[PDB]
RNA sequence: UGGUUGAACAAAAA
RNA sequence: UGGAUGCGUUAAAAAAAAAAAAAAAAAAA
RNA sequence: AUAUAACGGAAGGUACGCCGGGGAAGGUCAGAUAAUAUUGGGAGUUCUAAUCCUCGGAUUGUAUCACUCCGGCUCAUUACUCCCUUGUUAUUGAACAAGAUUCAGUUAGGAACGAUAGUUCACCGUCAGAUGUAAUACGUGAGCUGGGUUAAGAACGUCUGGAGACAGUUUGUUCCCUAUCUACCAUUUAAAAAAAAAAAA
RNA sequence: AAAGGGAUGUUUAGCCGGGAAGUUAGCGUCUAACAAAAAAAAAAAAA
RNA sequence: CGGCGGCUGUUGACGGUCCAAAGGUAGGAAAAUCCUUGUCGGGUAAUUAUCGUCGUGCGUGAAAGUUGGUCCGACUCUUCACAUGUCGUUUA
RNA sequence: GAGAAGGGAAA
RNA sequence: CUAAAGAUAGCGUGAAAGCUCAAAAA
RNA sequence: GUGUAUGUUCGAAUGCUACAACCACA
RNA sequence: GGACUCCUUAACUUAAACUGAGGAGUCAAGUAGGUACAAACCGUACAAGGAUUAAUUAUGUCCAAAAAAAA
RNA sequence: ACACAGUCGGUACGAAGUCGACAAGGUAGUUGAUGG
């Protein structure tokens, strides 16, 4: 949605930033649906 | 009322499975441009020349644009302008040598880009943003626009910046008018001899080359 | 035209063509039913997507990646007020 | 649908995952560890025993040998050149195109360069296997040509009569050891090699005296099949013979033995005839070619032994031949696909506005129906026909035109056209300007004979008057308007 | 984009729907007779009219395709068969035997192509006014003819509008294929007839079906 | 963008594109997508044909790849139904 | 492939 | 003998137009 | 024996208020919900797709509901084939006329006033025969007003014993700033027409 | 240590909540997920 | 100083039953009380205003006073008239 | 060849 | 010519008529 | 192609309103 | 009576840099590099001090911008 | 100054002379590497 925490990690951050949702949200959603 | 103008995929096949779905063009089939028939096969391409003046210092380049990308050009342009095939190099001066690019209506861009480039300049304040114009308009106007504003953006955006595009000179024709540096498209010579015949020949006999010429004769007239 | 996010063939004459329109379309056209002429385009907006170099921090189980290690590290013998009561006879 | 709920629900990992927390250049571990080959001689000959059908596959296996070993065994190299000739061999659907793109690939090259360095390792038993696969790819070969036919001129008397028949027809089509003194040398100016001429006469006369001598020692062993004869020769290989004579114009050709000695080729048509019925001869193959081609040729060139060649052949053999040429004989017959340079040509020729020039067009007498001959090109304004030299010459600047070319040469002289030969050693040196500059000269030696036939798309003459003003405005002269002007 | 990134639908649900077709209804049947056989292929020949050598090597031999076009051209000099020019087109697929641009070089040269127009209704009539090519069509008893030599000029010298005596057949010949379908169709374009009413035009073999209020 | 303070990162991605804004409302309405450069026709999912392997996971690479595959042009097309991939 | 082309068509291909 | 304004009058055409403020082979003023 | 069961052991008001300290229309989320198609169902003589209503899932999205110091006037800027005007000849359950549903631009010109009312959205009346919709800190108060609304006075109803109070109703009640910077609109001789510019050795 | 009126002084609670509240307060007490050197499932056995 | 009912049968004159010291009477009345603009009528092209009216709804209420007559107010409101730059819309 | 989703523009 | 032909799969009619498809042959 | 306008429903229902059956041709 | 990332969870609309737990990592109190731009991600043989030498960290190798395509 | 206005670096004399200077020059103190 935006910036702040839907952003996704790039080439160099591992997945993982900071104040980030779209990975937690996207595996959890693999895991249990919505 | 007003619609959107024809463009390229309106004049030919297009294979939504293929990667290059249509082919674009800078402008129609029939407004690609050509050579004039009683002036054409006189010249030739060195496609590149180069001019050493050891005495001011400053050398030239004079390149054939037929038939190269504008970025695959513009890169090597920008190296040449920045000096960086240099050994005296220097970031802090406009270190490369001139360069002249002819044929700039012939530049080809890969894809779809003709049909839907577009390009921006900014209006400081101005309600309704930067002005767009569009690449085959830029192409109509002024061929030459479409590989400066490549290398314009591609050297860096220091103050130097306009040293070396004031350095660069293009041309959508064959022929540059500067008046102290060589042509790149030149007038066409002569084919070098060679020592060997490429074929033999063997002759019919006169009587039978005869007979089949009179037979024929009636035969076709 | 039926304007549509997808595109099927109604009966045995329908066949799929590309229309040069504003942009080029897909469609379908019919020479028996003239509502069975179809073009694609007023599909659903496209989805964000999700880059392929995240794939593997996304799918299949994902452990912690700084391991839990403290806690069985912990004895008395690293630490300095609690090493003298540690009695190897008692 | 392979979704692996496993992964998607998280209750295994992915290889992608565990490997993004690795170095990035660690070695993948070898699953299967099988001990390596100790000779590769015997693991190559496996591979190429189950390889037979894809060039490529052919030339992956030599590539590879070559890269493991600079001196791959010479029997193997034999075998891989035997094979690669054998998918092109005779009865394929390829194009001459796609020879010629084996033959520039460079590996084909360094194989070539391969089985030239060990030359002297060639046995006896490798010659008709070699000229075979040479005769099949078009690739006439004047480094390893010197060795082959000395060992066949060597082994004269040891070779078996079908050995001797399919020799001669690949050296006949190959364009080597014809009749023609000082056409039968390879090698530079400089160093050439021995002269070659009658070779082929030689293999027709050993197998006339092998013929003659079973009237004298007849035998009734076991025959391989109804077709084959006691010489184990089958119709194929005397009508292969009969058609070398032909390529080589050796009508007149006979045993010396005796005085009144029977023509060697009537003796081949009538051995080539005597098993074959009408309904065997339908399906013959290129028997029915080879025997029409002779007969052709015999009556184009009116030898001295016409009479008795004619007389060998059975007169309804003649004519079924004769009503069935234009059904599939000669269409099956004739090179399939396209040739580089005959495509070369005619753009040069395009170039150049040559309108009249047809592509494989054929020529024959003022009175014959049925034409057996097609010209690569024929520039029928000017009574000349563009004949064209793929082949390599027997040496550098001496190139020399294949048995086909020359007997289709002979053709269009007594047909009474013009001869031009293209040979490709010397043309592809030029480019495009020096083989424009080049053909313009070729044809300014032959100038318009005749007026050239258009092929003109028709056209409503009448109307070329009519006048379409596009842009020209819709006219409003009167209101209402009487009428609706488009 | 794609190729860098996955969709929504392909990455969450795997792309299912690709497959969760119902298999009824189908417009077509499948193909079910090709059984994989793996056929003996043959070296077809055919026998053209030796007008096919206007298509030469451009279109012969210099063409990408997957097997060998052999062309040949037999020229010499009731039907008996020897004794004729004609072009021997060969191949080991029958498919390409069958090309229209085959067939179309040979009638550009020798017969052209036609197609037919058939007018309907009360005071329905395509005349000339007074001669080719013042072609003139009125489309009832009070509308006003129009005027077509504009298609006439565009198209002359490569096709040729004829009108019946009777003025209700207008049949386009040509030499052309692509130039007389254009021409034939903006002619029905614009004398097509009112499904209502009727009255109009329209291409043999495909008429108009009549609509009721 | 402009009285937009805050959109949302696709509406922004879509805004800083270089095309004609009649492409770029092609590709917001999803006729039209734009990848590494170039603006195409989106990829067209077939009932009953296998998927671009591009599309699909690299598990499910081997899966689709086995499917039945369509290598005619659009006439040709005789799949019951066809949509863009997304 | 054809200025044939506003929501219209023809040719060729597989 | 006059001025301004509209509640008065006229035009609604040109945009490569009307017009403008930096002639520029001058690459270290 | 004792009270600590608040079990480490019970009066209220302040809108007259004062002092010290600290600050909630956004930013974000996406449940309802909005757009697009799609699935199932129900209407449409017959008919699942001319057209209408509704259900589920999908993607996209945030009009409405669930971290400061209202309305109108004036001036506006931007998006959406969007309310009228365009696509002869898309589809139509399209005779015509008046219409309906989408899709499409080199985006072209335009859509008047009032009664009650603090109002917005609305209701009613006239003209016209062209509902437009949304955003811009529900644009704009260092540009204007101050009708509603949220201080001191005072009154009615209601609650308490009372002082007092009410997301009850009313009447009265000081709306500051000489513009430094950004922005914009106007505006501007030049080489010189102020002073000075003194080398070479 | 009585009663009534008037003045003076002091207090008038914790947690969640704009607030009113509702409920609640010592002690004891029910509801729990983390993994394959948890699978002879890289390692073992056998050879 | 203060207070002045509830659940029910016959729209209910008239009964049943519980409670209470008494169960709000007369007279106002959609009100400075109630309330998005209650019914009907006058004024208007159009009346969330105002006046009169109904007692429909919420209700008020009798010297912590109820209902009225005349006159009065730098008070809050309705309406008619006047020349009117308050206004369409501004100018000298 | 990739959120290549900072700008140019490349097979 | 051989052989095949859904108490009917798609059209069509107020109802009929008529065309196609399935099957077989080539 | 043919028993056949198969039976019931229906003012009718002739492959094609809707249900039943879905047999039959040396 | 702290913040964010990760793993496992309760509450929430399987919402929120939401609330509340159990453990590791950084920040807090840790510079200079990468990740486009103001903590919490990656990486460090983590910063006493000076210097025109060297190293495969993350991560790159068309240009902005350092870094391969002889014959 | 593009700059929270700083920090690290930052131009390499003369030939600007001339009665100059291995193999070729067609004598320019000019020239040698390069056919598809
Ligand atoms: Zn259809």
């Amino acid at each position: 949605n935006r910036n702040p925490s839907a952003r996704y990690p790039k080439k160099g951050n591992k997945g993982c930033r900071p104040v980030c949702r779209a990975m937690r949200k996207i595996r959890k959603r693999l895991r249990t649906g919505n | 009322s007003q619609s959107y103008p024809k463009g390229s995929f309106h004049e030919g096949h297009i294979n939504p499975f293929a990667d290059v779905q249509w082919i674009s063009r800078p402008f129609m089939k029939r407004n690609m441009p050509r050579d004039h028939h009683p002036l054409a096969k006189q010249h030739t391409s060195l496609k590149a020349v180069t001019m050493l003046d050891e005495e001011s210092g400053n050398h030239w380049h004079v390149l054939d644009g037929k038939g190269r990308s504008v970025g695959g050009l513009a890169a090597q342009v920008v190296r040449l302008l920045q000096g960086k095939h240099r050994v005296d190099f220097t970031p802090r001066t406009a270190a490369g040598d001139s360069v002249i690019v002819v044929n700039a209506i012939h530049l080809k861009m890969a894809g779809h880009t003709w049909d839907t480039k577009v390009y921006k300049f900014d209006r400081k304040t101005h309600p309704a943003g930067p002005k767009i114009i569009t690449a085959k308009t830029i192409m109509a106007r002024n061929p030459a626009m479409i590989l400066n504003l490549a290398v314009k953006r591609m050297l860096p955006p220091n103050r130097l910046r306009p040293i070396m595009y004031r350095k660069l000179f293009v041309y959508a024709g064959a022929l540059h008018p500067h008046w102290q540096v060589p042509q790149v498209i030149v007038p066409a010579k002569t084919p070098a001899e060679v020592s060997f015949l490429p074929f033999s020949v063997e002759r019919a006999d006169p009587v039978q080359a005869a007979a089949r010429i009179a037979a024929l004769g009636d035969r076709m007239k | 035209m039926w304007h549509r996010g997808t595109l099927s063939l109604l009966c045995s004459s329908c066949r799929y063509v590309v229309r040069k329109w504003h942009v080029p379309i897909l469609g379908v056209d019919c020479n028996a039913n003239p509502r069975h002429k179809q073009a694609l385009s007023v599909p659903a907006p496209r989805s964000r997507g999700i880059p392929k170099h995240l794939y593997p921090f996304l799918v299949g189980k994902q452990y912690p990646r700084h391991p839990r290690w403290r806690q069985a590290f912990t004895h008395r013998s690293r630490m300095g007020k609690y090493k003298p009561q540690v009695a190897r006879n008692g | 649908v392979g979704v692996l709920a496993s992964l998607t629900s998280g209750q295994m990992t992915t290889r992608e995952y565990e490997e993004a927390f690795l170095p990035r250049r660690l070695k993948r571990i070898k699953v299967f560890n099988t001990p390596p080959p100790s000779e590769l001689p015997a693991f190559f000959h496996k591979r190429l025993d189950n390889a037979h059908s894809n060039p490529r596959s052919i030339l992956k296996l030599y590539r590879q040998y070559m890269r493991k070993d600079d001196y791959p065994a010479y029997d193997w190299l034999v075998r891989c050149f035997c094979h690669l000739g054998n998918v092109f061999g005779f009865n394929s659907f390829w194009a001459t195109k796609d020879k010629q793109v084996i033959q520039a690939l460079p590996s084909f090259k360094f194989l070539v360069y391969d089985l030239i360095e060990r030359k002297h390792l060639i046995e006896a038993r490798q010659v008709p296997r070699l000229l075979y696969a040479f005769a099949c790819l078009e690739y006439r070969s004047w480094h390893l040509l010197p060795t082959l036919l000395e060992h066949v001129e060597a082994n004269l008397e040891k070779w078996r009569t079908p050995t001797l028949a399919n020799m001669a027809l690949t050296l006949a089509l190959l364009g080597v050891g014809d009749d023609a003194p000082d056409h039968n040398q390879f090698g530079p100016p400089d160093l050439l090699s021995r002269d070659y001429t009658g070779l082929v006469s030689k293999l027709a006369l050993e197998v006339h005296r092998r013929l003659l001598a079973l009237q004298s020692a007849s035998s009734s062993g076991p025959r391989k099949s109804p077709l084959h004869d006691s010489l184990g020769c089958m119709p194929f290989d005397y009508a292969g013979l009969a058609f070398a004579l032909t390529l080589q114009g050796s009508y007149d050709l006979c045993l010396p033995s005796d005085e009144t000695a029977k023509s060697t080729l009537a003796l081949f048509l009538q051995r080539a005839c005597e098993p074959l019925s009408l309904e065997q001869l339908e399906n013959s193959g290129w028997v029915q070619f080879f025997l029409y081609q002779t007969l052709y040729c015999v009556d184009v060139e009116k030898p001295k032994r016409e009479v008795e060649v004619k007389k060998a052949v059975p007169f309804a053999f003649q004519k079924h031949l004769h009503l069935s040429w234009l059904d599939k004989i000669l269409i099956n017959a004739q090179p399939q696909g396209n040739e580089l340079l005959q495509l070369d040509v005619d753009a040069a020729l395009k170039r150049l506005h040559i309108t009249d020039a047809l592509i494989n067009c054929s020529a024959g007498r003022q009175w014959d129906e049925q034409h057996c001959w097609f010209a690569g090109h024929l520039v029928r304004s000017r009574n000349l026909a563009l004949e064209y030299d793929y082949l390599l010459p027997l040496g550098p600047g001496r190139p020399k035109v294949s048995g086909w070319l020359a007997c289709k040469r002979r053709m269009l002289k007594a047909f009474g056209l013009n001869v031009a030969t293209i040979h490709q050693s010397f043309w592809s040196l030029l480019n495009l300007e020096q083989k424009d500059v080049q053909l313009t000269r070729l044809l300014a030696q032959f100038p318009p004979v005749l007026e050239a036939v258009k092929d003109e798309k028709k056209a409503y003459e009448e109307d070329r008057h009519l006048r379409f003003q596009r842009h020209a405005r819709q006219k409003f002269e009167t209101w209402p308007p009487e009428k609706l002007e488009i | 984009g794609v190729g860098g990134s996955y969709g929504y639908d392909a990455f969450f649900r795997g792309a299912a729907e690709v497959l969760n077709g119902s298999n009824i209804q189908l417009p077509h049947l499948p193909e079910n007779e090709e059984q994989k056989e793996g056929k003996v292929y043959q070296l077809h020949s055919v026998r053209f009219p030796p007008q096919v050598r206007r298509l030469g090597a451009n279109y012969f031999f210099r063409r990408q395709r997957a097997v060998p076009l052999t062309y040949y051209h037999h020229l010499v000099e009731a039907q008996t068969g020897r004794g004729q020019a004609l072009c021997f087109v060969a191949s080991a697929n029958p498919g390409y035997l069958q090309s229209k641009e085959l067939e179309n070089a040979v009638f550009e040269s020798t017969r052209g192509f036609a197609c037919q127009l058939i007018l309907e209704g009360r005071g329905v009539k395509a005349y000339f006014d007074p001669e080719w090519p013042n072609l003139m069509v009125r489309l009832g008893v009070g509308v006003k003819p129009l005027a077509l030599r504009r298609l006439a000029e565009q198209y002359a010298t490569r096709a040729k509008i004829f009108v019946d005596k009777r003025g209700l057949l207008l049949t386009v010949h040509g030499y052309d294929k692509c130039a007389v379908g254009t021409l034939a169709m903006s002619l029905f374009n614009h004398l097509q007839a009112n499904p209502y009413t009727m009255k109009g035009a329209h291409v043999a073999m495909h008429p108009i079906k009549k609509k009721v209020t | 963008a402009g009285h937009k303070h805050s959109e949302s990162v696709l509406q922004q991605f879509y805004n800083r594109l270089p095309v004609r804004k009649r492409f770029l409302k092609a590709i917001r309405k999803g006729t039209l997508i734009w990848d590494k450069g170039q603006v195409k026709i989106p990829p067209i999912a077939m009932q009953g044909y296998g998927l671009p392997n591009k599309l699909v996971l690299p598990h499910q690479k081997e899966f689709n790849n086995k499917l039945p595959k369509f290598k005619g042009k659009i006439n040709q097309l005789k799949a019951t139904r066809i949509w863009f991939q997304d």
